[PDB]
């Protein structure tokens, strides 16, 4: 038999009848028979009376709690009543689901909630991810005060992040106290992140201080734990729009759900304590007598009631009353004052809704931070390469940057490569931060009928504000777009199989040989094919023939035999017969090269980062740092 | 100096480049000559008439 | 010839 007990909201006749109804609802290998037991007001003799009596005259072996209108005080006595009469209890909801760390000795309580412990490390596995490391740290003067100030401290060295610390304060916001005093406090500070610890009226006074003394703007960001926030479904005033705190799983099912996982767990803990041993320990239930020292039987029942498993949802309780391992889910206030899901966390990695942390005004209209801007680039082997993150520690290796593949759902890749270098480098110098985000559409640029796909496509079009990688200039794309100084030099060259004397050579110039017809590459859609077929038709038209998947099939065709030229950029062509199966060569070098342009960094027409930043470019390339990145990532053996 | 060197007689270049620049036009702050200068530039490139002046 | 400052063998990793 289970027990349930209801407290403190809408008279749930409906409800009980409802959770008294299945009898046999079949949601576990057998089903006890459940009762209903509904306390008026929650008191200590009230239910203190309530208890006994029920489990003295039913001869329950567990019994299933449910919460009230969220006042503290009341999870102790469960304790203490399990603790007396060893019956294992259980807290579902509410403000009696608040972990209680020194439980009694051989108490049973098994309270869902988290320590502050693992609610710290989730909010600063999301301080990390978008890099404020600001730390201004307010705590009321709280019971649990100290243990929340050890546990930032003990998680701050628990990471890699410096996490230099700002300020502490702990000031008196109780219902009675001297106004000016904290007034003057909360009036002297400065910090772009605050993490605040406090009680609901606390912090509705808090913050109501806060919009006082003009900390509340779109210029900070605030945190608070679970504690804080009270019902959930009724954020009061003075609350800031874009408040972040951490809940975990099942913050919006129904009390009626919540009772049926109550049950779920204590059938499923019966019946693994049944397969081992065929049985349902007795009830001991006599409040009256109050005997028992340490029994063995309930003891063994009580460790095997430990771990459960069922709908695909772990619940495992660590030895003090809370589970651990759960999946939190963070949640933060909308424009519409309405609590909103933003970032899930699962078995240590933290995910996010938005790429960037939308800021609001007091007139709505999101402003953008004038210092940011997006970049776009994709994937070129020696410039740009993508890795997917190791399960090493959720984020990937340092000197890498988080970069994600757009197409609303994303997988949060990290690239790294030559141009990614120059970029941490600029944003360095220049003092300016950025996002990084792949393309999806053709690789570099064309014009289907003024279309224009590619990084040229984004920048044109005012979805992106720089475009870096492998992106040569020209006279087209010069027109629409602007560009900076050129940092890498390249052209058009030729790589053959280790026979020609130029474009100009009736090799390719007169397609008219009998027996041998020559093959060229010409990856098509891209800068070269464009000047080849604008300057010579004759190839072009000839040119149809020509093998043309990527610059890695091309090797693979000429080291087979099927093709015989190659005709692409010369940065990679070299670069990629530097380090060969063998050694395949090239025609006679660096004095074949044709139409010589350069790489460059794209950017909206009349751009002010323009001039700022070919000046960095100019000085990077002048005292010779671009030779060591040659060196270190643009060398081969052959 | 590659010029010189291979032009009269008796002079050899050492080594190869340590440090690399280019070579550009020089005009006033902000004037208003410098987008059609560098359109024609790179469209003087594409076409291969350096490649001639070069040459010859 | 594998150096002590960077062997592009040993910097690109290789199969052999
Ligand atoms: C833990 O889970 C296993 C697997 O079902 C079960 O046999 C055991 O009774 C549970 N409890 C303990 C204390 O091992
Ligand atoms: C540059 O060319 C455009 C048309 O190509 C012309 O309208 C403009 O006057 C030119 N710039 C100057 C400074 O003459």
């Amino acid at each position: 038999t289970v027990a349930v007990v209801f407290s403190s909201s809408g008279p749930p006749q409906a409800q009980f009848r409802a959770r008294l109804t299945p009898q046999s609802f079949l949601d576990l290998p057998l089903e006890i028979q459940p009762l209903t037991v509904g306390v008026n007001t929650t008191n200590p003799s009230s239910l203190l009376t309530q208890i006994c009596g029920l489990l003295g005259a039913a001869h329950v072996h567990g019994i299933v709690f449910e919460d009230n209108v969220d006042t503290e005080a009341v999870a102790q006595i469960l304790d203490f009543i399990s603790s007396q009469t060893h019956v294992p209890i259980l807290s579902i909801s509410g403000g009696s689901a608040v972990v209680l760390t020194p439980k009694e000795p051989g108490s049973a309580f098994l309270q869902l909630g988290v320590s502050l412990e693992q609610q710290l490390q989730v909010l600063f596995k999301v301080l990390e991810e978008y890099d404020w490391s600001a730390f201004a740290v307010i705590t009321s003067l709280h019971p649990g005060h100290a243990l929340f100030l050890e546990g930032v401290r003990a998680v701050a060295d628990a990471s890699h992040v410096s996490w230099r610390l700002l300020d502490v304060v702990t000031l008196e916001l109780g219902p009675g106290g001297p106004r000016a005093r904290t007034q003057r406090l909360l009036r002297q500070l400065d910090a772009p992140v605050f993490v605040a610890y406090c009680s609901r009226e606390e912090a509705e006074v808090l913050f109501a201080e806060a919009a006082q003394a003009g900390l509340v703007g779109p210029g900070h960001v605030w945190l608070v734990p679970n504690l804080a926030l009270g019902s959930t479904d009724a954020p009061p005033a003075t609350f800031p729009v874009g408040l972040i705190s951490v809940v975990t799983e099942s913050w919006r099912l129904s009390l009626r759900q919540k009772v049926r996982d109550g049950v779920a767990i204590l059938a499923l803990g019966a019946h693994s304590y049944w397969r081992q041993h065929g049985t349902l320990p007795a009830p001991a239930g006599d409040c009256r007598v109050h005997p028992g020292p340490v029994s063995p039987a309930r003891e063994a029942f009580y460790r095997h009631l430990l771990n459960v498993t069922w709908e695909g949802r772990d619940f495992s309780f660590s030895p003090g009353g809370y589970l651990v391992q759960p999946t939190m889910v963070v949640i933060a206030l909308n424009r519409h004052r309405l609590w909103e899901m933003v970032g899930r966390w699962e078995h240590g990695v933290l995910y996010m809704k938005y790429p960037v942390w939308p800021r609001y005004s007091a007139s709505l209209q999101p402003v953008v931070d004038s210092r940011h801007l997006t970049v776009a680039t994709l994937e070129e082997r020696p410039f740009v390469i993508v890795e997917s993150p190791d399960p090493g520690t959720g984020g990937c290796v340092p000197n890498t940057v988080p970069c994600r593949r757009q197409s609303a759902p994303y997988t949060k890749l990290c690239c790294k490569g030559f141009c990614i270098d120059i970029l941490k480098k600029l944003a360095r110098v220049v003092k300016f931060s950025y996002d990084l985000y792949l393309v999806t559409n053709g690789k570099h640029g064309k014009r289907v009928r003024g279309v224009w796909n590619g990084m040229i496509g984004e920048v044109y079009y005012k979805r992106a504000d720089m475009a870096i990688g492998s992106l040569t200039i020209n006279e087209e794309r010069s027109e629409i777009v602007d560009f900076s100084v050129p940092f890498v030099e390249t052209g058009i060259s030729v790589m053959v199989a280790r026979t020609v004397s130029g474009l100009s050579d009736k090799k390719f110039q007169r397609p008219q040989d009998q027996y041998p017809p020559f093959r060229f590459g010409t990856v098509p859609n891209g800068s070269t094919e464009r000047n080849i077929r604008s300057n010579y038709r004759d190839m072009h038209t000839h040119m149809v023939k020509f093998n043309q998947r990527s610059v890695e099939d091309a090797l693979t065709s000429l080291k087979m035999g099927k093709l015989d030229a190659f005709i692409y950029d010369a940065a990679v062509l070299n670069y990629m017969a530097g380090k060969d199966e063998g050694c395949k060569l090239v025609t006679i070098g660096s004095g074949k090269v044709f139409a010589t342009t350069g790489y460059g960094i794209a950017m909206q027409k009349d751009s002010h980062w323009k001039r700022a930043i070919d000046l960095a470019l100019l000085q990077f390339l002048g005292d010779g740092e671009t030779q060591k990145l040659e060196t270190v990532w643009l060398s081969g053996i052959c | 100096l590659e010029f010189e060197a291979s032009q009269k007689c008796d002079l050899v270049t050492t080594g190869e480049l340590f440090f690399r620049s280019g070579f550009g036009i020089g005009m006033r702050k902000d004037s208003p000559w410098k987008q059609n200068v560098s359109l024609s530039i790179l469209k003087s490139h594409e076409n291969g008439f350096m490649e001639d002046l070069d040459k010859t | 010839r594998i150096t002590g400052i960077n062997d592009p063998r040993l910097r690109n990793p290789s199969d052999k």
